[PDB]
Protein backbone atom coordinates (compact mmCIF):
# COMPACT_ATOMS: atom_id res chain seq x y z
CA UNK A 1 0.00 0.00 0.00
CA UNK A 2 2.03 2.80 -1.14
CA UNK A 3 2.60 5.13 -3.85
CA UNK A 4 3.93 7.98 -5.04
CA UNK A 5 1.49 10.74 -4.16
CA UNK A 6 0.44 13.56 -6.96
CA UNK A 7 2.46 16.47 -5.78
CA UNK A 8 -0.01 18.95 -3.73
CA UNK A 9 2.02 22.10 -5.19
CA UNK A 10 5.30 22.94 -7.05
CA UNK A 11 8.33 22.36 -5.36
CA UNK A 12 9.45 25.31 -3.17
CA UNK A 13 12.70 24.17 -3.65
CA UNK A 14 13.89 22.14 -6.05
CA UNK A 15 17.74 22.18 -5.49
CA UNK A 16 17.25 21.58 -1.33
CA UNK A 17 15.39 17.83 -2.47
CA UNK A 18 18.32 16.95 -4.42
CA UNK A 19 21.32 17.64 -2.27
CA UNK A 20 19.23 15.85 0.01
CA UNK A 21 18.96 13.17 -2.19
CA UNK A 22 22.15 13.02 -3.41
CA UNK A 23 23.68 13.20 0.31
CA UNK A 24 21.58 10.47 1.38
CA UNK A 25 22.89 8.77 -1.72
CA UNK A 26 26.46 9.77 -1.75
CA UNK A 27 26.78 9.03 1.86
CA UNK A 28 25.49 5.24 1.69
CA UNK A 29 27.74 4.81 -0.98
CA UNK A 30 30.39 6.18 1.00
CA UNK A 31 29.69 4.11 3.66
CA UNK A 32 28.96 1.07 1.71
CA UNK A 33 32.76 1.23 0.47
CA UNK A 34 34.68 1.19 3.53
CA UNK A 35 33.06 -2.55 3.99
CA UNK A 36 35.07 -3.51 1.17
CA UNK A 37 38.32 -2.11 3.04
CA UNK A 38 37.02 -4.05 6.06
CA UNK A 39 36.57 -7.20 4.14
CA UNK A 40 39.78 -6.95 2.03
CA UNK A 41 41.81 -6.45 5.30
CA UNK A 42 39.81 -9.10 6.73
CA UNK A 43 40.99 -11.49 3.71
CA UNK A 44 44.68 -10.64 4.41
CA UNK A 45 44.33 -11.77 7.78
CA UNK A 46 42.98 -14.96 7.65
CA UNK A 47 45.40 -16.00 4.91
CA UNK A 48 48.70 -15.09 7.43
CA UNK A 49 46.57 -17.03 9.99
CA UNK A 50 45.68 -20.07 7.67
CA UNK A 51 49.50 -20.38 7.11
CA UNK B 1 68.17 -41.32 32.40
CA UNK B 2 69.28 -38.30 33.02
CA UNK B 3 70.27 -37.27 29.63
CA UNK B 4 67.23 -39.16 28.06
CA UNK B 5 65.38 -37.00 30.12
CA UNK B 6 67.11 -33.35 29.08
CA UNK B 7 67.14 -34.76 25.20
CA UNK B 8 63.17 -35.54 25.06
CA UNK B 9 62.71 -32.08 27.78
CA UNK B 10 65.12 -30.34 25.38
CA UNK B 11 63.40 -31.65 22.24
CA UNK B 12 59.84 -30.72 23.07
CA UNK B 13 61.37 -27.25 24.71
CA UNK B 14 62.16 -26.84 20.75
CA UNK B 15 58.68 -27.73 19.71
CA UNK B 16 56.96 -25.42 21.87
CA UNK B 17 59.46 -22.55 20.91
CA UNK B 18 58.71 -22.70 17.49
CA UNK B 19 54.53 -21.91 18.59
CA UNK B 20 55.76 -19.54 20.06
CA UNK B 21 57.50 -18.12 16.83
CA UNK B 22 54.04 -18.49 15.25
CA UNK B 23 52.18 -16.89 17.66
CA UNK B 24 54.28 -13.36 17.45
CA UNK B 25 53.94 -14.19 13.51
CA UNK B 26 49.91 -14.19 14.12
CA UNK B 27 50.28 -11.13 16.44
CA UNK B 28 52.33 -9.32 13.65
CA UNK B 29 49.86 -10.09 10.68
CA UNK B 30 46.66 -8.16 12.72
CA UNK B 31 49.29 -5.44 13.53
CA UNK B 32 50.73 -5.10 10.09
CA UNK B 33 46.80 -4.42 8.88
CA UNK B 34 46.01 -2.25 11.81
CA UNK B 35 49.13 -0.08 10.96
CA UNK B 36 47.71 0.18 7.14
CA UNK B 37 44.72 1.15 8.88
CA UNK B 38 46.33 3.80 10.21
CA UNK B 39 48.51 5.17 7.40
CA UNK B 40 45.28 5.65 5.87
CA UNK B 41 43.70 7.66 8.58
CA UNK B 42 46.79 10.10 8.80
CA UNK B 43 46.54 11.09 4.67
CA UNK B 44 43.06 11.61 5.61
CA UNK B 45 43.83 13.63 8.89
CA UNK B 46 46.11 15.40 6.56
CA UNK B 47 43.42 15.89 3.89
CA UNK B 48 41.22 16.70 6.83
CA UNK B 49 42.71 20.08 7.45
CA UNK B 50 42.48 22.72 4.81
CA UNK B 51 40.38 25.56 5.06
CA UNK B 52 38.06 24.79 1.56
CA UNK B 53 37.22 21.25 2.67
CA UNK B 54 33.42 21.26 3.45
CA UNK B 55 31.36 20.02 6.39
CA UNK B 56 30.19 17.26 3.74
CA UNK B 57 33.35 16.21 3.08
CA UNK B 58 33.58 16.02 6.89
CA UNK B 59 30.98 13.54 7.54
CA UNK B 60 32.34 11.04 4.88
CA UNK B 61 35.96 11.32 6.07
CA UNK B 62 34.72 10.72 9.76
CA UNK B 63 32.57 8.26 8.35
CA UNK B 64 35.81 6.66 7.29
CA UNK B 65 37.79 7.29 10.09
CA UNK B 66 34.74 5.75 12.34
CA UNK B 67 34.74 2.31 10.28
CA UNK B 68 38.74 1.98 10.11
CA UNK B 69 39.03 2.40 13.91
CA UNK B 70 36.13 -0.12 14.29
CA UNK B 71 38.19 -2.60 12.26
CA UNK B 72 41.39 -1.86 14.63
CA UNK B 73 38.70 -2.55 17.41
CA UNK B 74 37.36 -6.08 15.97
CA UNK B 75 40.47 -7.61 14.20
CA UNK B 76 42.71 -7.28 17.65
CA UNK B 77 39.10 -7.99 19.99
CA UNK B 78 38.64 -11.60 18.13
CA UNK B 79 41.79 -12.85 16.98
CA UNK B 80 43.05 -16.29 18.19
CA UNK B 81 45.84 -18.77 17.91
CA UNK B 82 44.38 -21.79 20.01
CA UNK B 83 41.49 -19.89 21.67
CA UNK B 84 44.38 -17.58 23.43
CA UNK B 85 42.96 -14.06 22.65
CA UNK B 86 46.61 -12.48 21.80
CA UNK B 87 45.48 -8.99 21.67
CA UNK B 88 42.51 -8.57 23.45
CA UNK B 89 44.14 -8.13 26.76
CA UNK B 90 47.41 -7.60 28.25
CA UNK B 91 49.44 -10.43 29.83
CA UNK B 92 52.46 -12.86 29.88
CA UNK B 93 52.93 -15.84 27.71
CA UNK B 94 55.71 -17.87 28.95
CA UNK B 95 57.39 -20.41 26.82
CA UNK B 96 58.99 -23.02 28.79
CA UNK B 97 62.17 -23.41 26.29
CA UNK B 98 64.40 -25.68 28.36
CA UNK B 99 64.32 -28.60 30.24
CA UNK B 100 64.63 -26.90 33.24
CA UNK B 101 61.77 -24.57 35.55
CA UNK C 1 -1.69 27.16 12.21
CA UNK C 2 -1.39 25.06 14.70
CA UNK C 3 1.51 23.09 16.67
CA UNK C 4 1.37 19.41 16.26
CA UNK C 5 -0.20 17.82 19.64
CA UNK C 6 2.83 15.13 21.00
CA UNK C 7 1.24 11.93 21.28
CA UNK C 8 1.01 9.84 24.86
CA UNK C 9 3.71 8.40 22.29
CA UNK C 10 6.04 11.01 22.68
CA UNK C 11 6.18 11.99 26.08
CA UNK C 12 5.91 8.67 27.27
CA UNK C 13 8.58 7.67 24.78
CA UNK C 14 10.64 10.54 25.42
CA UNK C 15 9.83 10.45 29.51
CA UNK C 16 10.93 7.07 29.77
CA UNK C 17 13.86 7.40 27.59
CA UNK C 18 15.21 10.77 28.60
CA UNK C 19 15.41 13.54 30.26
CA UNK C 20 12.76 14.02 32.57
CA UNK C 21 8.99 13.52 33.13
CA UNK C 22 8.28 17.50 33.18
CA UNK C 23 10.40 18.11 31.03
CA UNK C 24 9.11 15.95 28.58
CA UNK C 25 5.45 17.13 28.68
CA UNK C 26 6.73 20.42 27.69
CA UNK C 27 8.21 19.74 24.54
CA UNK C 28 6.64 20.57 21.10
CA UNK C 29 7.70 18.65 17.84
CA UNK C 30 10.03 21.17 15.43
CA UNK C 31 11.64 20.43 12.39
CA UNK C 32 15.61 20.62 12.25
CA UNK C 33 17.30 22.44 10.08
CA UNK C 34 21.02 22.68 10.26
CA UNK C 35 23.12 25.21 9.05
CA UNK C 36 26.81 25.66 7.95
CA UNK C 37 29.38 28.41 8.41
CA UNK C 38 29.41 28.83 4.85
CA UNK C 39 25.54 29.88 4.91
CA UNK C 40 23.81 26.63 3.37
CA UNK C 41 21.62 25.20 5.46
CA UNK C 42 20.74 21.77 5.59
CA UNK C 43 17.21 20.05 6.57
CA UNK C 44 16.88 16.72 8.65
CA UNK C 45 14.24 15.20 10.41
CA UNK C 46 12.13 15.61 12.86
CA UNK C 47 12.70 15.90 16.44
CA UNK C 48 11.15 16.07 20.01
CA UNK C 49 12.43 19.33 21.58
CA UNK C 50 12.52 18.49 24.90
CA UNK C 51 13.69 20.93 27.30
CA UNK C 52 16.70 22.32 25.19
CA UNK C 53 17.51 18.68 24.24
CA UNK C 54 16.83 17.73 20.67
CA UNK C 55 14.79 13.95 20.39
CA UNK C 56 15.32 11.98 17.57
CA UNK C 57 11.02 11.69 16.88
CA UNK C 58 9.99 10.91 13.50
CA UNK C 59 6.72 12.30 12.14
CA UNK C 60 4.32 10.91 10.24
CA UNK C 61 2.62 12.70 7.75
CA UNK C 62 -0.37 10.87 7.97
CA UNK C 63 -2.94 11.33 11.54
CA UNK C 64 -0.52 12.75 13.88
CA UNK C 65 1.66 9.81 15.00
CA UNK C 66 4.96 11.04 16.42
CA UNK C 67 7.17 8.03 16.63
CA UNK C 68 9.99 8.18 19.33
CA UNK C 69 13.23 6.09 18.54
CA UNK C 70 15.29 3.84 21.41
CA UNK C 71 18.49 2.16 20.81
CA UNK C 72 17.30 -0.97 23.69
CA UNK C 73 20.77 -1.80 24.83
CA UNK C 74 20.75 -3.70 28.31
CA UNK C 75 22.16 -1.29 31.10
CA UNK C 76 23.71 -1.93 34.65
CA UNK C 77 22.42 -5.23 35.22
CA UNK C 78 18.93 -4.60 34.05
CA UNK C 79 17.17 -6.17 30.61
CA UNK C 80 16.24 -3.47 27.72
CA UNK C 81 16.09 -0.55 29.35
CA UNK C 82 16.05 2.04 26.44
CA UNK C 83 17.15 5.56 25.90
CA UNK C 84 16.11 8.42 23.90
CA UNK C 85 18.15 10.07 21.00
CA UNK C 86 20.45 12.67 21.05
CA UNK C 87 21.10 15.28 18.73
CA UNK C 88 24.50 16.67 19.80
CA UNK C 89 28.25 15.17 18.98
CA UNK C 90 30.69 17.60 17.40
CA UNK C 91 28.84 17.98 14.09
CA UNK C 92 25.39 18.22 16.22
CA UNK C 93 23.18 15.63 13.51
CA UNK C 94 24.00 13.21 15.50
CA UNK C 95 21.81 11.36 17.87
CA UNK C 96 23.67 11.01 21.72
CA UNK C 97 22.67 7.90 23.88
CA UNK C 98 23.15 8.88 27.46
CA UNK C 99 24.08 5.71 29.65
CA UNK C 100 24.73 6.35 33.44
CA UNK C 101 25.67 9.82 32.47
CA UNK C 102 27.72 8.88 30.07
CA UNK C 103 27.03 9.73 26.18
CA UNK C 104 28.10 6.74 23.73
CA UNK C 105 26.52 6.46 19.91
CA UNK C 106 23.52 4.83 18.90
CA UNK C 107 25.18 2.40 16.73
CA UNK C 108 28.05 2.11 18.87
CA UNK C 109 25.32 1.40 21.37
CA UNK C 110 23.04 -0.67 19.12
CA UNK C 111 22.47 -3.52 21.42
CA UNK C 112 25.24 -3.50 23.21
CA UNK C 113 25.83 -5.44 26.64
CA UNK C 114 27.52 -2.59 29.00
CA UNK C 115 26.84 -5.33 32.12
CA UNK C 116 29.52 -7.76 30.25
CA UNK C 117 31.67 -5.14 29.10
CA UNK D 1 11.51 31.99 -19.84
CA UNK D 2 10.38 28.00 -20.14
CA UNK D 3 7.37 27.53 -20.72
CA UNK D 4 4.58 25.01 -18.90
CA UNK D 5 4.63 23.13 -22.29
CA UNK D 6 8.55 22.92 -21.19
CA UNK D 7 8.15 21.59 -17.77
CA UNK D 8 5.67 19.23 -18.68
CA UNK D 9 8.13 17.70 -20.97
CA UNK D 10 11.36 18.11 -17.95
CA UNK D 11 8.61 16.37 -15.44
CA UNK D 12 8.19 13.60 -18.37
CA UNK D 13 11.99 12.96 -17.81
CA UNK D 14 11.95 13.29 -14.37
CA UNK D 15 8.99 10.82 -13.30
CA UNK D 16 10.86 8.48 -15.90
CA UNK D 17 14.11 8.78 -13.96
CA UNK D 18 12.69 8.26 -10.55
CA UNK D 19 10.56 5.14 -11.83
CA UNK D 20 13.83 4.22 -13.25
CA UNK D 21 15.91 4.67 -9.75
CA UNK D 22 12.47 2.79 -8.24
CA UNK D 23 12.85 -0.21 -10.26
CA UNK D 24 16.78 -0.76 -10.25
CA UNK D 25 16.28 -0.49 -6.41
CA UNK D 26 13.21 -2.45 -6.12
CA UNK D 27 14.36 -5.67 -8.09
CA UNK D 28 18.29 -6.33 -7.87
CA UNK D 29 19.53 -9.15 -6.73
CA UNK D 30 22.87 -11.14 -5.40
CA UNK D 31 21.63 -14.69 -4.95
CA UNK D 32 17.96 -13.89 -4.33
CA UNK D 33 18.56 -11.57 -1.92
CA UNK D 34 17.20 -7.89 -2.84
CA UNK D 35 19.87 -5.50 -1.56
CA UNK D 36 18.17 -2.15 -1.81
CA UNK D 37 14.03 -2.88 -1.31
CA UNK D 38 14.44 -2.95 2.68
CA UNK D 39 16.48 -2.29 5.24
CA UNK D 40 18.52 -5.07 7.21
CA UNK D 41 21.72 -6.13 8.16
CA UNK D 42 23.52 -9.02 6.45
CA UNK D 43 26.10 -10.89 8.79
CA UNK D 44 29.19 -11.88 7.44
CA UNK D 45 30.90 -14.86 9.56
CA UNK D 46 34.60 -13.86 8.88
CA UNK D 47 36.40 -16.36 11.47
CA UNK D 48 36.12 -19.87 13.12
CA UNK D 49 34.68 -18.20 15.96
CA UNK D 50 31.04 -17.66 16.41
Amino acid sequence: PELAEAAAKTTENPLQKIDAALAQVDALRSDLGAVQNRFNSAITNLGNTVN
Amino acid sequence: NRFTANIKGLTQASRNANDGISIAQTTEGALNEINNNLQRVRELAVQSANSTNSQSDLDSIQAEITQRLNEIDRVSGQTQFNGVKVLAQDNTLTIQVGAND
Amino acid sequence: DTPAVVSADAKNALIAGGVDATDANGAELVKMSYTDKNGKTIEGGYALKAGDKYYAADYDEATGAIKAKTTSYTAADGTTKTAANQLGGVDGKTEVVTIDGKTYNASKAAGHDFKAQ
